[PDB]
């Protein structure tokens, strides 16, 4: 927006911005280390060691 | 590129694709546009349909 007074405000000035998670839901760790991973799923009729 | 034509085992080695060609940006100041009183949405509408 733009105060009637000229100067403007900014969605900085509203609030925080930055590169966080998408979801939050779901954590892990790996030994007790910070961590992430795909867990796996086999499709039907697939062979496991292959 | 420029390192394979020096190289006596290959020719004729080409890109498929195109090469990087001239664009012309538009910068819309947002700050004379909501000075003059016109939206942004109203801009960027003109532009896509017309």
């Amino acid at each position: 927006k733009v105060n009637p007074d000229g100067s403007q405000v900014r969605l900085k000035d509203v609030a925080d911005v930055g590169l966080g998670g998408q979801d939050y839901s779901i954590n892990a760790q790996f030994n007790g280390s910070p961590a992430s991973g795909i867990a796996i799923k086999l499709a039907t009729g697939a062979n496991a060691l292959d | 590129l420029m390192l394979a034509a020096q190289n006596p085992a290959l020719q004729r080695v080409r890109p498929n694709g195109m090469s990087d060609e001239p664009q012309y940006k538009l910068e819309i100041d947002d700050e004379k546009a909501s000075a003059l009183g016109v939206s942004l949405a109203d801009i960027n509408s003109t532009v896509s349909i017309a």
